[PDB]
């Protein structure tokens, strides 16, 4: 009977649908990621931290410190039968 | 030529009377003038329609409009229903 609008009608659409939830979750996700690695402090000491940075990060990841763990129990245990026996 | 004279002029002179001076027509017995110039004088408008078609109906146009100049509880409908197509789009 007239002229019949729906091009336009985008304002007010944005919403409801699909990619808008997904949309309005990644904008949010992308701002406050960290860019290129940074803030990853690779250098920290703790008296105890520098075992960790050294050994038990994912680069080694090796289980000789329980070894050396392994061998304080032998530097213990051993020591305690010099307690004992 | 008496031939050709006389027979042209009984040619011209015994359809004279129905023509010339209006005598109506000796030899015919129905009349000649309340058939054409009388009766079917309104003949084509007794062929055709008569106080319509040849009197030709100088007829104004009946006036269609706008739609009623109501551009709100439908406008507003209409964009309602237009996000209802573009969520259909």
């Amino acid at each position: 009977v007239s002229t019949l609008i729906p091009p336009k009608v985008v304002s007010s659409k944005n919403i409801g649908s699909a990619p808008n939830a997904k949309r309005i979750a990644n904008v949010v996700h992308f701002y406050k990621s960290l860019p290129q690695g940074p803030a990853p402090a690779i250098k920290a000491n703790t008296r105890l931290a520098r075992y960790k940075a050294k050994y038990f990060d994912g680069d080694n990841a090796s289980g000789k410190p329980l070894w050396h763990f392994a061998l304080g129990i032998i530097a213990f245990g051993y020591s305690m039968e010099y307690y004992f026996h | 030529q008496d031939l050709y004279l006389r027979e042209l002029k009984d040619t011209k002179l015994a359809p004279s009377t129905l023509q010339d001076a209006e005598g109506n027509v000796k030899p015919w017995n129905p009349p000649q003038k309340p058939n054409l110039p009388e009766l079917e004088l309104q003949g084509p408008e007794a062929l055709k329609a008569y106080t319509e078609q040849n009197v030709e109906t100088a007829h104004v146009a009946k006036e269609s409009e706008e739609g009623e100049s109501e551009p709100i509880e439908e406008d507003w409908l209409v964009l309602d229903d237009a996000e209802e197509t573009k969520e259909s789009h």
